[PDB]
């Protein structure tokens, strides 16, 4: 609002019968200068949830500290007792709704998910607060862009298999790689499934720039 | 912020203006007689803005006055307000908005007497009684207790001093004179000026 | 707002080869009604009505603007006006005069001259025509007029059920409204009357 | 510079009979112009024997419902005893007043039924203003849905009809046309609405799809 | 939008990147920002899209019915100096930083700018566009004197490649034109034959 | 208000979806928004509803005047240009996100006009807000030099893609298919919505009105 | 909203409207816009619809806290005059109220005007409302202390009946109440309508 | 935009108000009394905003008729004076401004009479006669052509009639009541109200 | 106003112009962009002037009281923590686009960018200020990895030339500092130490 902030675009995301898989480009774009390339926009927490950002990447240092801490804080008590991902969703929405309730808001528009005990979890926390559940979710242009190619596949089928998730999320980000301008090339897919959080990054996208020499 | 009022009775409209020439913070002269005498049986009556009240009305006082004196007989007030609605709402927003409103009393031989009644943005409507100013918002219930839809000439005239004597209690402004016209099948008449 | 001045409501709607168009008998300032009498639905065939709503001094601008040049087209050529060209005609009324337009909302109600194929039309500001089947509104109140008489529009009515529908989507419209309402009027265009009447409402 | 509200849309109804208290809902909560689920319920189940319907800002919607269940929960074992139906309305009137310099800016209906067991529905603007009535749906088609069962169930501008009482067979086809009507004709429709009916035996919930587009 | 136009020798060699963006939206991922005026003078397009090529015909229509009324080719700094005046006269509609270039046969290679304000400088490179201020320092560093025409085909090449790069405004494929006497002889870059360069990690 | 057109080797594919929404509620739930200028060239239209209306019978008039004064069929380069020449001067003001396409004498192509009067040569395109939705549809399953069935079933999934999960959604997808040798201007192609049902009759007969003042007049 | 009240020799007429918009479109046909804060006073709504019914809820805890403290029934002027304090110290908020305090006390009739400004003033009669000016004319024309009960009670009724006739903001209902030193009580609860063909 | 007047005498100083209480476009109960009793001998007027009027000078009127029945003597009008100025003036530009505008009336025994002005700034200054309002704009200058120095009752009062007469015909409010109050060295004397 | 650090091999290389313009007048044209702020570890300095070095002495305080506080030499990681922290809590109100570097004893190079908005990434190079957006071409293609420490200072040194050449709010001497282990060895290019480059004529 009032500096040209540091950005990210969209982290897009999918659940399938195993886990759920989000994906977000490394870029920390200052305002049409991609001025910071190797930047991971994917957070690790606790073993069965993950956690992305679109927005304000500068709050998102402080929400990966804040996560950071709470989740290291509470997982030395013993006892089990792990946050399920209804609780990370929980706590950063009335961290944002409290945020934005004095007028002072966190920026940034994440997506967080995870595997729970029984079945997976794709949650939507907002800039304001809006916070909700979906089967596929994307932030940013990719809620323009990426999220026709992912409720026209769950509309069909709403159970996929790891690998058709996998390219699912990599065509949709091939496609915000086309479409949005604040979009960078490599890309960092991550996927937690039964065993636990993986990320799997640096990826590319095989463009296709075929139809351009039919242009007078 | 001025007040203008009229009754239309079977055979007649009779209208009153409030007899009181404004200023930043005083008054001026009161009289400055807001009805402007039309061709022989219509009267339109204007307030608003100060100086397009003058000039806007008397205007259309030229122009059916020359209709008048150009072709014999003179326009019945339905087309004598539909004239003037026409005038002041293509007048409106093209370059200067005439910010005025008018009641345009009258009657035609061969049919009842009219009183029409217009907003400062030139929509015409008929009606058996209007008002204008910040005066029309509290007397006008007055005129919806008492009023029949035949009337008598005095019956309607001290009922204009109910709605005179209230005007005088509640409102606001110091307007203790107001000029009356019953205009009827003989010509413009002149009631006695209702003071306080 | 600009277009909730004087209020004003009209709708209308076709069943079997009758229509139906109705308007509301209220003209006034935002709070005040300063007349119950107010000619919004103005004849313009035969069987043809337009009926208009909005800012007042638009709706009788090209309300006789609209006789006009309709009036001049069918002495131009002499029958009486097809009305889906009398809705181009509207279209090209309302447009031309874009920049700084009138601020009205025309629906056209009426039937083929020589066929007798019914169909309403509603259009903008500026002048779309949105051709209908089913039911056209305009006025401040949409909605209601929307919502409600999509709930109770059947197809194939002869006039005495569209006659009563349109009563109930009137009456029950401008009732839930502040600056509409106070007495309705309905006319049933047949393909041998012109069923006129008012209705008595929360006149209120 | 920040704009703290948008209008993430939403219908929702509410009918009270005699022994009932249809609490209708829809789905797809939605700003700018892209939809975000179709998964969301908007009446929620606060005692066994009141349900709120909350439509407006999503994220206050939710955070309202998080506060007026705690404290539901606050007053049921500072008393042990369970919340009545007018006292929800109530403590619901000053939690939308208390904060009114930065208000709640959500339309919110709260159905259910009352001691005696006749069903009551109470009526919100977003800073808290409570009348019982028997309709008055909520907060996106709130122009929309009300002018029919202003006809269909309070009679208004209707001659000798001889109207009868409701039920939950007549009512009950009475929620579905006005939100498949609202379907076609709203931008929020909904595309599933899951009618949290109440009745005294206990409390159902229907669902049936709607227009989704 | 980055375009650059660098004189070799005799000719010149044009180049502009494709992407026609609104605000945050690439509405057009292949478009030409080169065009032809004449035969030889082409010129570019940057800044906005909808006024300047409305400029791109109206001087095709002037410098055409110049040419014709000549019945000799034109000069770039004819074409240069009707984007002056073109261009100057309605200087507060017009977002249009063109940089034209062209092989007229009376010179030799011309490459002429006619920036945002309006006006007309002759230059050996020129550059200009939304991602044209990412990329000084390299065609600064870079661009020696007298090159030939394959390295300054590539010279824009890679140039073009790091502001595409670099910019977010600016990306696709890229274009190049090289004006000569023997004509136009334009090419595409289609993906791989962009110079990629290698991004330092491990971090 | 989604709107799309996709080139292939007979020639293009047009389509829309039909609602016009006037605020937050729709005033129209089937119009056309696939305009005649030609026997060979159909353009669309987004953004004011009344004023792509009033620029495509401008440029359709215009145009066949153009026609009927060359003698032969009307080229599709000159419907872009009229469009952007007389788009242009008016700085804007009319907001015509119209696309238009065309089989002619060189070959089937289709332009695009945003309202500022800015054209783009494109194998496909998509103006209105469902661009968002019926652009990536384009972008996973769209090959070059495709044959007309998968090319119809393509933008009729792409217009379906814009029905929903927008909210300027449609009623009803309707395409024009526009070839060398035939024209197929096709309303509505699919109707994925259909309107439900009701349950319950509501009226009586001559009853359920305040009737205050009845008139009949003949007419013949 | 257009409110009355009129007091004479036999206690007070308090007298409203029904109807509660939201700009343009309207909320409710039936407004309960009188508060009995007790069974001796009554206390009546303008506009600002949880603020006025926030405000008078507020002063009938005040005013059971005064019954409760000091065993007495509580005076008029201190219930206007604690009304007028606290929303006086809401002034500037954009707080917007206005009300009768009528009822009887050890004095007199009452009929206080509190509203969001903080005039509280004493009166014979008043009306606040949107439009309320219209029950001002009609009212103070046939307004007269030398009333008996019935033509007071039709003074209000074609009182504020033409007050929400000439009015758009204003309708439905008219309750209406005649308190006196017994307490508040109901005489009516007609529509407009009912009341258009009670007097044609 | 009401109005006080007063006028300092020899052993007197009287005061009047206009008996107007006014709202949005109507005006309410006439009398609603805008003289603040104070102690005995003191009396202050207060107009302005709509709310501080009766809310600041009734806390003036706590504060010095708690140092009358705290401390037996009563306080001058000189100190009375300069305490609503200064209670006025440290109220003036911390949170809420008082806009209100202070005559007051009063005499000591063992020196004159005295009238004391203030604006909404509360800047104090003694005053022969001062005035308030609109209302103040045009009937000043009649306390400037007739009022000598030494001038006895009823001279003061006719005079007083004199402008409130001029008031009534030149001012565009309707002030037809005003309430007048002589003070002098048996207590606050109030002479019947001047109608019209 | 522009800034360059690159992590060669061990140690880094510092680089800053030297301009402090008001708007369109050099108020200094001499000033140290470079910094210490404990012995090894330097920030420098971008954006506004009188904001980041109030930043610079705060975080010399806190620095310096913390590595006197463990008896060992601290971290870059924590100076550059401290800037995120110190620079996030103020960030409506803070134009501070510092970049800063150094040599901790435990890791080796590291150059921390703690840009405007106030957040810490670590690069290999660096960059930041008001020209640092002429040079991101040269920077992105010369840079190749692994350099040594004359080749990144020569490095630094014409890749500031060609900013302060191009930006009119960045020019003067410019400064060098080759963080290692053996202390700073930082000098100052007078003039002629430039690497000019030829303007091409048209």
């Amino acid at each position: 609002t009032q500096n040209p902030m540091v950005t990210g675009t969209s982290v897009l995301g999918v659940k399938f019968e195993g886990g759920v898989v989000i994906a977000a480009d490394m870029l920390g774009s200052y305002g049409s200068l991609a001025r910071f390339r190797n930047i991971s926009r994917i957070m690790r927490v606790n073993n069965s949830t993950m956690l992305g950002a679109s927005g304000d990447y500068a709050d998102f240092q402080y929400l990966k500290q804040v996560l950071g801490q709470m989740v290291i804080d509470e997982e030395l008590l013993g006892d089990g007792h792990s946050y399920s991902p209804r609780a990370i969703h929980s706590w950063l929405t009335r961290a944002m709704y409290s945020r934005r309730s004095k007028m002072n808001p966190l920026w940034n528009t994440m997506v967080i998910g995870g595997y729970a005990d029984g079945e997976s979890f794709l949650g939507y926390v907002d800039m304001l607060g809006v916070a909700y559940e979906a089967p596929s979710l994307a932030t940013g242009y990719g809620a323009y862009l990426a999220q026709p190619l992912l409720r026209e596949v769950l509309e069909k089928q709403p159970v996929l298999s790891q690998t058709e998730a996998r390219d699912l999320v990599e065509r949709c980000m091939r496609v915000l790689y086309y479409r949005d301008a604040r979009s960078y090339n490599r890309f960092q897919i991550a996927t937690v499934t039964e065993k636990g959080v993986e990320i799997e990054g640096p990826l590319s996208t095989e463009t296709n720039w075929d139809i351009a020499h039919m242009i007078s | 912020m001025e007040y203008l009022i009229g009754i239309q009775g079977p055979d007649y409209v009779l209208v009153a203006s409030d007899r009181v020439a404004a200023s930043n913070i005083v008054q001026m002269k009161d009289d400055h007689d807001k009805m402007f005498k039309m061709s022989e049986k219509i009267l339109l009556l204007c307030v608003g803005e100060a100086g397009d009240t003058v000039q806007f009305a008397e205007y259309i006082q030229k122009n059916v006055q020359l209709y008048k004196m150009r072709n014999g007989y003179e326009l019945s007030p339905t087309a004598a307000a539909n004239f003037t609605r026409r005038n002041l709402a293509d007048c409106l927003r093209s370059r200067t908005p005439y910010h005025v409103n008018l009641l345009l009393a009258g009657y035609d031989e061969h049919e009842g007497p009219a009183l029409y009644y217009m907003d400062y943005l030139a929509a015409l409507a008929k009606a058996p009684f209007a008002a204008h100013g910040y005066g029309a918002f509290l007397t006008l219930s007055i005129l919806d207790r008492y009023y029949t839809p035949t009337i008598s000439r005095e019956r309607a005239v001290e009922l204009l001093r109910k709605c005179l004597e209230e005007l005088q209690k509640r409102f606001i402004l110091n307007l203790p004179t107001f000029s009356v016209r019953v205009i009827d099948k003989d010509g413009i008449h002149n009631l006695e000026n209702i003071a306080f | 707002s600009i277009m909730s001045y004087n209020g004003g409501a009209v709708m209308a709607m076709k069943g079997k080869n009758c229509v139906a168009i109705a308007a509301d008998r209220r003209f006034g300032i935002q709070a005040q009604m300063v007349t119950t009498d107010f000619q919004k639905i103005f004849p313009m065939g035969d069987r043809l009505y337009i009926g208009l709503a909005g800012l007042a001094t638009d709706v009788q601008t090209v309300a006789q603007r609209l006789k006009f040049r309709l009036n001049l087209y069918e002495l131009k050529e002499g029958r009486q006006i097809k009305p889906y060209t009398l809705m181009s005609m509207v279209a090209n009324l309302l447009y031309e005069k874009r920049f700084g337009p009138y601020y009205t909302e025309p629906v056209i109600a009426g039937l083929d001259p020589k066929t007798f194929k019914p169909f309403i039309c509603s259009l903008d500001l500026i002048g779309c025509p949105m051709v209908t089947d089913d039911f056209v509104v305009s006025g401040t109140c949409a909605e209601q007029m929307y919502g409600m008489c999509e709930s109770l529009w059947e197809p194939n009515m002869d006039p005495d059920h569209l006659f009563e529908t349109i009563s109930q989507a009137m009456l029950n419209a401008v009732d839930r409204d502040a600056v509409s309402g106070m007495g309705v009027i309905v006319h049933i265009i047949e393909k041998d009357k012109i069923t006129t009447r008012t209705l008595k409402a929360r006149m209120d | 510079r920040f704009s703290p509200y948008v209008f993430n849309g939403g219908t929702i109804l509410a009918i009270a009979g005699e022994d009932f208290a249809i609490v209708a809902s829809d789905t797809r909560l939605s700003e700018g112009f892209s939809i975000h689920t179709r998964d969301s319920p908007k009446c929620y189940k606060l005692t066994d024997k009141t349900v709120i319907g909350c439509s407006g800002f999503h994220g206050d919607c939710l955070t309202l419902t998080k506060i007026i269940e705690a404290r539901l929960k606050m007053y049921k074992h500072s008393n042990n005893k369970a919340m009545t139906t007018g006292a929800i309305a109530a403590m619901l009137s000053t939690i939308l007043y208390s904060r009114r310099f930065f208000p709640y800016y959500v339309y919110n209906i709260i159905g259910g039924l009352d001691e005696e067991g006749k069903g009551a529905v109470y009526s919100f603007d977003p800073v808290g203003s409570y009348q019982r009535d028997s309709f008055k749906a909520g907060g996106s088609a709130s122009a929309m849905l009300q002018p029919l069962l202003d006809n269909q169930v309070g009679f208004k501008n209707m001659q000798n009809v001889e109207h009868v009482p409701l039920s939950l067979d007549r009512a009950m086809r009475l929620v579905k046309d006005v939100f498949i009507s609202a379907a076609e004709r709203d931008v929020y429709t909904g595309d599933a609405l899951r009618i949290c009916i109440v009745t005294k035996e206990g409390i159902r919930e229907e669902t049936v799809s709607l227009r989704k587009d | 939008t980055t375009i650059m136009a660098v004189q070799f020798d005799g000719g010149v060699v044009l180049g502009a990147d494709s992407r026609t963006t609104t605000g945050s939206y690439i509405a057009n991922r292949v478009t030409d920002k080169l065009t032809p005026i004449h035969d030889r003078i082409f010129c570019c397009r940057s800044g906005s899209a909808a006024d300047t090529q409305a400029v791109a015909d109206a001087v095709t229509y002037q410098l055409g019915f110049h040419s014709i009324e000549l019945n000799e080719p034109p000069l770039v700094h004819t074409a240069a100096s009707l984007f002056k005046e073109m261009c100057y006269r309605y200087r507060e509609d017009l977002m249009a930083g063109i940089i034209i270039a062209g092989w007229d046969p009376q010179e030799g290679g011309q490459v002429y700018s006619v920036p945002m304000g309006g006006m007309m400088v002759r230059q050996s490179f020129a550059i200009g566009g939304s991602g044209s201020s990412y990329i000084y320092g390299y065609v600064d560093a870079t661009y020696r004197e007298g090159m030939t025409k394959e390295e300054c085909l590539q010279f824009t090449a890679n140039a073009l490649a790091l502001a595409m790069e670099r910019d977010g405004s600016s990306g696709g494929v890229i274009r190049l034109a090289a004006i000569a006497e023997s004509g136009v002889e334009r090419q595409v870059l289609l993906g791989d034959q962009i110079p990629k360069f290698a991004v330092a990690t491990l971090p | 208000t989604t709107i799309a057109g996709v080139v292939y080797k007979d020639g293009i594919v047009l389509g829309a979806d039909t609602r016009a929404t006037e605020g937050m509620v729709v005033a129209d739930k089937n119009c056309s928004k696939i305009h005649f200028i030609s026997p060979n060239i159909y353009c669309c239209g987004a953004g004011t509803a009344a004023d792509t209306d009033m620029t495509t019978q401008l440029i359709s008039s215009n145009l066949e005047l153009h026609s009927l004064s060359t003698g032969r069929l009307p080229r599709v380069v000159t419907a872009n240009r009229m469009l952007k020449q007389m788009l242009f001067r008016y700085q804007g003001y009319i907001g015509a996100a119209l696309v238009l396409g065309g089989v002619d004498v060189t070959g089937p192509h289709l332009y695009s006009i945003y309202p500022h009067g800015s054209t783009d040569k494109l194998p496909y395109v998509t103006m209105g807000s469902g661009s968002l939705a019926a652009m990536a549809v384009f972008e996973d399953k769209f090959r070059p030099d495709m044959e007309e069935e998968e090319a119809k079933n393509l933008v009729s999934e792409a217009i379906a893609a814009g029905i929903f999960n927008d909210l300027g959604s449609g009623s009803n997808i309707d395409l024009c298919v526009i070839s060398k040798n035939k024209l197929d201007f096709l309303r509505p192609y699919t109707v994925p919505n259909k309107k439900g049902t009701r349950l319950g009759r509501y009226r009586c007969e001559k009853g359920t009105t305040a009737v205050l003042t009845e008139k009949i007049t003949p007419l013949e | 909203t257009t409110t009355l009240a009129f007091k004479f020799r036999h206690g007070v007429i308090v007298a409203a409207d029904s109807r509660a918009t939201a700009g343009a479109y309207i909320a409710s046909q039936t407004v309960k816009k009188v508060i009995e804060i007790n069974p001796y006073l009554l206390g009546t709504m303008a506009g600002g619809a949880a603020d006025c019914s926030f405000w008078e809820r507020l002063l009938a805890r005040q005013c059971r806290i005064y019954e409760l403290r000091n065993k007495e029934r509580i005076s008029v002027a201190a219930a206007s005059k604690l009304l007028a304090n606290m929303v006086y110290q809401y002034k500037g908020m954009g707080l917007s109220m206005g009300t009768m305090i009528c009822g009887w006390d050890k004095r007199g009739p009452g009929l206080y005007y509190v509203d969001s400004e903080g005039n509280r003033i004493s009166g014979a009669t008043f009306s606040v409302g949107s439009g309320s000016v219209y029950a001002y004319g009609v009212m103070d024309r046939g307004y007269s202390y030398d009333l008996e009960v019935e033509q007071a009670y039709d003074l209000a009724r074609r009182a504020i009946y033409q007050a929400t006739y000439r009015d758009a903001y204003s309708g439905g209902a008219v309750n209406l109440y005649h308190v006196r030193e017994d307490g508040w009580i109901r005489v009516s609860s007609d529509n407009v309508a009912d009341l258009h063909e009670k007097y044609s």
